[PDB]
C-alpha cells in the first residue's frame, strides 16, 4: 500500500483579480425590486 | 450387412494442434488507492469500512 508519503506543503493559486464583489451596494440600494419583478444581476470579476 | 467387414488397407499420420489456456494475467488492486486515491479524509472514512 502507502504509508511513505505525506502531503505537508500547501499550493493555493486563484486568478489575481483583487476587486472585492460589490455586495455593499447591491445589499444597501436605497430600494429593493418587488418580488413580482425581481431583478437579475451579473456579479463578475471580484472577490465574494 | 452380417457377413462382410472392412479392413483400412493405408493409414495417414495425422498432426493436430489443441491449444489450451494455462494462466491468465495476475492482477494486484491497491484497494485504498482505487476507493480514496490520496485524500486523506476519505481514508479516515474507509477505515469506517
Ligand atoms: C497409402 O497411400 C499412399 C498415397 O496416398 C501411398 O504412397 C504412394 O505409393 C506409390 C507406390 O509406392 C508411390 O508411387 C507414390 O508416390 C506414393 N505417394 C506418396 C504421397 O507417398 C502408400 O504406398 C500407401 N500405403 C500403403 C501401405 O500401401
Ligand atoms: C447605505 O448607503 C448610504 C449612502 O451611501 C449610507 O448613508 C447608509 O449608511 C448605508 N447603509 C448601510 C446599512 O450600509
Amino acid at each position: 500500500s502507502n504509508f511513505r508519503v505525506s502531503p505537508t506543503k500547501e499550493v493555493v493559486r486563484f486568478p489575481n483579480i483583487t476587486n472585492l464583489c460589490p455586495f455593499g451596494e447591491v445589499f444597501n440600494a436605497t430600494t429593493f425590486p418587488s418580488v413580482y419583478a425581481w431583478e437579475r444581476t451579473r456579479i463578475s470579476d471580484c472577490v465574494a | 450387412s452380417n457377413n462382410t467387414i472392412a479392413i483400412p488397407t493405408n493409414f495417414s499420420i495425422s498432426v493436430t494442434t489443441e491449444v489450451m489456456p494455462v494462466s491468465m494475467a495476475k492482477t494486484s488492486v491497491d484497494c485504498t488507492m482505487y476507493i480514496c486515491g490520496d485524500s486523506t479524509e476519505c481514508s479516515n472514512l474507509l477505515l469506517q469500512y
